[PDB]
RNA sequence: GUAACGGGGCUAAACCAUGCACCGAAGCUGCGGCAGCGACGCGCGUUGUUGGGUAGGGGAGCGUUCUGUAAGCCUG
């Protein structure tokens, strides 16, 4: 009984050869260069799953920043105030009011400065 | 639900003019870099630029503390073998007072493509006399 | 009954082993041998 | 008998291998755990070997 | 109008008549559901803001479908160790249909 | 080639003492899902806990060629 590697050999290059698609030079041609672009892709995503979640919430604090400012408050005794009051809004939400609803957001500003007082 | 996103179509910019008389360098310095960069909106996207333009006047009246008027020095390399340069803070107000307002500026934005575009954004004067009146700048008391 | 309907009592086909088939099998390079010694190499070891 | 609440505030990599003991002993298992012990003179000797990463509510 | 309501660990703002996907929920293709909490309805210079939650406020939905997201993969490497790993997931979810809010 | 603050710059944006905030990790918590071990009761439920890994040991699988089932089944 003797077996021949052809057919199977084949359908396994051209499975890694397809998710090189968009590459540069021999990273999307040459089974050797591609079977390693492919493994450091995927290395990279399992890495940015995590980082996705940091570059957000930053961006996130950063408009809460000049929102509050222009109030006359900063953004560290934004958040205090508020948890004095007991409002369980998080950095998301608030974030969205800033951009789209200056009145609202202004009605937040004076809640907090209340609590403070 | 994505997070709001500036698009670079539709960014609203105004025009400012700022006075440098008496102020200290580094602290006028850092107020500047803020607004060219747009850090005081509430649409601040990191990769759009959504800053102001700002005019300065009287850059030679610049300020510093110490004894850093005769004490600080700047360098720089010219490319050749022992080509390396120097010059002193008395001496770049006389030979070209503009020079050391932008040298500040530069070194607090970031650096790339949309930093070095920031930096078109900033017009800086000896002198106490500009010709952008159809623009029409805003007096800011930084 | 049938001839494809027979089957052997649970547990007593056991597979066997086969060295150097990749990463995923636990056996792949090295087979089972660890690093470069005299009970590494081919016909190698001492005797009784 | 009276009880008391004990909670662990620090980590245990790194430390003396009869530390780790202790905290076994005592049923704390990772940070911010807490259990309910009974409070005699064996268990409050146990618990004086590890204070440094260890905080007790009586 | 809008309001802002807390399901499944995060936090979502909706208006009347949107679809909002959720993590999964135990309730039928066809029925209806209602948010007791909610944290904060505006209403056009009239903001509501609770402590922690506004008094008397519901939120009404209705489930439209349920089905499974699409499909990430886990690549776990490590150099010169003889060694590597993968795997293969999909997420459940739930849409729902906003179609009253009312304090 | 500045070149013994990472840089800009700083007379505090330096050091000392005290206080209240805030940021910050794949740690902890929340929500959804998967697997291993042990208990309690009838494969099932309830329940507690565990799941980084080289050398190496243990367990369960995918696909390829050939023989029977097959004078069967699919196919101009
Ligand atoms: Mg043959
Ligand atoms: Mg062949
Ligand atoms: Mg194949
Ligand atoms: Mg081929
Ligand atoms: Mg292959
Ligand atoms: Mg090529
Ligand atoms: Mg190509
Ligand atoms: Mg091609
Ligand atoms: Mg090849
Ligand atoms: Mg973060
Ligand atoms: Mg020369
Ligand atoms: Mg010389
Ligand atoms: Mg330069
Ligand atoms: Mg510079
Ligand atoms: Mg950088
Ligand atoms: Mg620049
Ligand atoms: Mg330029
Ligand atoms: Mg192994
Ligand atoms: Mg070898
Ligand atoms: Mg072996
Ligand atoms: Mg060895
Ligand atoms: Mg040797
Ligand atoms: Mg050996
Ligand atoms: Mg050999
Ligand atoms: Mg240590
Ligand atoms: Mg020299
Ligand atoms: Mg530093
Ligand atoms: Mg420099
Ligand atoms: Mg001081
Ligand atoms: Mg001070
Ligand atoms: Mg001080
Ligand atoms: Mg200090
Ligand atoms: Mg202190
Ligand atoms: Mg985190
Ligand atoms: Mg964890
Ligand atoms: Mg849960
Ligand atoms: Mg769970
Ligand atoms: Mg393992
Ligand atoms: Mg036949």
């Amino acid at each position: 009984a003797r077996v021949k590697r052809g057919v199977i050999a084949r359908a396994r290059h051209k499975k890694i050869l397809k998710q090189a698609k968009g590459y540069y030079g021999a990273r999307s041609r040459v089974y050797r260069v591609a079977f390693q672009a492919v493994i450091k892709a995927g290395q990279y995503a399992y890495r940015d799953r995590r980082q996705r979640k940091r570059q957000f919430r930053q961006l996130w604090i950063a408009r809460i920043n000049a929102a509050a400012r222009q109030n006359g408050i900063s953004y560290s005794k934004f958040i205090n105030g508020l948890k004095k009051a007991s409002v369980e809004i998080d950095r998301k939400i608030l974030a969205d009011i800033a951009v789209f609803d200056k009145v609202a957001f202004t009605a937040l500003v004076e809640k907090a400065k209340a609590a403070l007082a | 639900m994505k997070t709001f996103t500036a698009k670079p179509e539709t960014v609203k910019r105004d025009w400012y003019v700022v006075d440098a008389t008496g102020k200290t360098l580094g602290r006028l310095a850092t107020e500047l870099a803020r607004r060219l960069r747009g850090k005081h909106k509430a649409e601040y996207t990191p990769h759009v630029d959504t800053g102001d333009y700002i005019i300065v006047l009287n850059a030679d009246k610049v300020a510093v503390t110490g004894n850093k008027r005769t004490d600080k020095v700047y360098y720089h390399h010219t490319g050749h073998i022992g080509g390396i340069k120097q010059a002193t803070f008395e001496e770049m107000i006389a030979r070209r007072p503009e020079r050391v307002i932008e040298i500040a500026v530069k070194g607090m934005l970031p650096k790339g493509p949309l930093g070095r575009a920031m930096f078109r954004k900033l017009k800086v004067y000896a002198g106490n006399e500009h010709n952008h009146a159809a623009q029409q700048p805003q007096v800011l008391d930084i | 009954m049938r001839l494809n309907t027979l089957s052997p009592a649970e547990g007593s086909k056991k597979a066997g082993k086969r060295l150097g088939r990749g990463i995923g099998s636990g056996l792949g390079k090295t087979g089972g041998r660890g690093h470069k010694g005299q009970k590494s190499r081919s016909g190698g070891g001492v005797r009784r | 008998a009276k009880t008391i609440k004990i909670t662990q505030t620090r980590s245990a990599i790194g430390r003396l291998p009869k530390h780790k003991a202790t905290l076994l002993g005592l049923g704390l298992r990772r940070i911010g755990h807490t259990v309910e012990r009974e409070d005699t003179p064996a268990i409050r000797g146990m618990i004086n070997a590890v204070s440094f990463m260890v905080k007790v509510e009586e | 109008m809008y309001a802002v309501f807390q399901s499944g660990g995060k936090q979502h703002r909706v208006s009347e008549g949107q679809t909002v996907r959720l993590e999964k929920l135990d309730i039928a293709t066809g029925e209806t559901v209602e948010f007791a909490e909610v944290l904060m309805i505006a209403n056009g210079e009239e903001v509501k803001i609770g402590v922690p939650f506004v008094d008397g406020g519901v939120i009404k939905a209705e489930v439209v479908a349920h089905g499974r997201g699409e499909k990430v993969k886990i690549v776990k490497f490590r150099r010169r160790k003889h060694y590597r790993k993968q795997q293969g997931h999909r997420q459940w979810f739930t849409d729902v249909k906003i179609t009253g809010i009312s304090a």
